[PDB]
């Protein structure tokens, strides 16, 4: 009867920035004890419902999204915050009410040589509306010259890698970010706590 | 369409920290380049990323600067395990013609 | 993460030869792919490139028409068909992916495939 949080929060692999695996979870009892205690949670900031009173209100339908972010720009994950991660590959709607979680992680997110498997979007024809997947590698064209479909003098591949290293610094190191979104009154509450 | 030339094409490098390779293009390339290495009878691997950027997996001795119409790779040591090809490659247009090649001696 | 190639051999001047390039590890359906030729005792030249969807086929102005290249994402392979070959084609072919201005696409090359058409 317990929610499959262990099936989302804890895992060995994750999408980089754009293949974020949106998992919808319902028909459960919501527990906000392990999350509330924070423990190793780097930043438990939540936009919308207060974090203290989460286990009181019965939500309708809840989604979990996960990805990895560079960290110096973790703040970009919030309503009405432009940038490069919040504007091209993961857009949060204005009326967002859920919570955002960030875990500091170097032990499991950086090989000795340096990870190159955390691609994130770099260019796009138009800004991305909230909550829209973007999984496609079609070469961009900065200039007027059409480069066809290989590359060009003003054409780039729209997926660059973070370039992680074990040392890096206090910033510029992988932060695993997971955001929970709640629907307001779609139907009678389906998940609630004790 | 685009044709390249690297002047030396052959050089002798005894004990010394000053070995350089010159690569030149017919048309203004800006800062689009690649410099690759190929050991005798082995699959070539990267040596320089683009114009003046390195690629993780090689020491910091290798260097290269200059954009637009002239390019110069330089090294600052010997480490007698890198005597191999120093091929020049373009990333400007679809023709993407390579260079000619180079060889390193032992004196 | 690796990639290998197969289909080489020695044949008469002028015939249909199909060679395959199979890559595992890095996802194959996201990046273009290039074929690069190296003649014995000489530099190396470029022949052709294929985009991710296999809709565009750029070639060098030396084997236009003779060569053809396609991809099979489900099989996760690159197929190169060369026909009406001539003597100078004798060389070693490498199946590669080449970076242009960013560190996104990897740069693996395999080993190669020798093909001489003297017969
Ligand atoms: C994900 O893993 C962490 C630890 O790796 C879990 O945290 C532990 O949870 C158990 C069970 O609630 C507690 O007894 C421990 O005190 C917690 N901390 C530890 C082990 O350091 C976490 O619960 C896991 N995720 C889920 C959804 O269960």
């Amino acid at each position: 009867n317990l929610c499959p949080f262990g099936e989302v929060f804890n895992a060995t692999r994750f999408a980089s920035v754009y293949a974020w695996n949106r998992k919808r979870i319902s028909n459960c009892v919501a527990d906000y004890s392990v999350l509330y205690n924070s423990a190793s949670f780097s930043t438990f900031k939540c936009y919308g419902v207060s974090p203290t009173k989460l286990n009181d209100l019965c939500f309708t339908n809840v989604y979990a999204d996960s990805f990895v972010i560079r960290g110096d720009e973790v703040r970009q994950i919030a309503p009405g915050q432009t940038g490069k991660i919040a504007d091209y590959n993961y857009k949060l709607p204005d009326d967002f009410t859920g919570c955002v979680i960030a875990w500091n992680s170097n032990n499991l997110d950086s090989k000795v040589g340096g990870n190159y498997n955390y691609l994130y979007r770099l260019f796009r024809k138009s800004n991305l509306k909230p909550f829209e997947r973007d999984i496609s590698t079609e070469i961009y064209q900065a200039g007027s010259t059409p480069c066809n479909g290989v590359e060009g003098f003003n054409c780039y591949f729209p997926l660059q890698s973070y370039g992680f290293q074990p040392t890096n610094g206090v910033g510029y190191q992988p932060y695993r970010v997971v955001v929970l979104s709640f629907e307001l009154l779609h139907a009678p509450a389906t998940v609630c706590g004790p | 369409d685009i044709q390249m030339t690297q002047s030396p094409s052959s050089l002798s490098a005894s004990v010394g920290d000053r070995v350089t390779i010159t690569c030149r293009a017919s048309q203004s390339i800006s800062n689009y380049l690649n410099w690759y290495q190929q050991k005798p009878g082995k699959a070539p691997n990267l040596l320089i990323f683009a114009a003046s950027s390195l690629q993780s997996g090689v020491p910091s001795r290798f260097s290269g600067s200059g954009s637009g119409t002239e390019f110069t790779l330089t090294i600052s040591s010997l480490q007698p395990e890198d005597f191999a090809a120093y091929y020049c490659l373009q990333t400007y247009s679809t023709p993407r013609t390579f260079g000619q090649g180079t060889r390193l001696e032992i004196k | 993460v690796q990639l290998v190639e197969s289909g080489g051999g020695v044949v008469q001047p002028g015939r249909s030869l199909r060679l395959s390039c199979a890559a595992s590890g890095f996802t194959f359906s996201h990046y273009p792919m290039h074929w690069v030729r190296q003649a014995p005792g000489r530099g190396l030249e470029w022949v052709a490139v294929i985009s991710y969807d296999g809709s565009n086929q750029h070639y060098v102005d030396s084997v236009k028409g003779r060569f053809t290249i396609s991809r099979d994402n489900s099989k996760n392979t690159l197929y190169l068909q060369m026909n009406s070959l001539r003597a100078e084609d004798t060389a070693v072919y490498f199946c590669a992916s080449l970076i242009t201005m960013i560190r996104g696409v990897p740069d693996y090359w395999g080993q190669g495939t020798l093909v001489t058409v003297s017969s």
